[PDB]
């Protein structure tokens, strides 16, 4: 029967765009952190510094 | 004398066509289960998580 075949291809199916989606998952997170990072540094570099008095 | 044994047989073609319809039937169940079951943990997967805040 046709049917046996469907039913099994449509398990992998589901499996690959399972794994396919991990990857964004997974690197939103990494850049998550390094995005966040590079403003907050960057922002503290610019806005600080000393003055010589006297 | 040979209409006998055409009814003898005709009761096997019978019985194999039966036993072949069952392994179909069966095995149709057997997967019926597996596939539901990959479809629903495979998304509650992807669509689950948790966020520092």
């Amino acid at each position: 029967a046709i049917g046996i075949g469907t039913l099994i291809i449509f398990i992998a199916m589901v499996l690959v765009a399972a794994v396919a989606a991990a990857v964004l998952i997974n690197t939103s997170g990494f850049l998550q952190q390094k995005a966040m990072a590079t403003g907050k540094e960057s922002t503290e570099q610019v806005a600080s510094g000393l003055q010589v008095i006297r | 004398a040979i209409g006998i044994g055409t009814l003898i047989i005709f009761i096997a073609m019978v019985l194999v066509a039966a036993v072949a319809a069952a392994v179909l039937i069966n095995t149709s169940g057997f997967l019926q289960q597996k596939a539901m079951a990959t479809g629903k943990e495979s998304t509650e997967q992807v669509a689950s998580g948790l966020l520092c805040s």
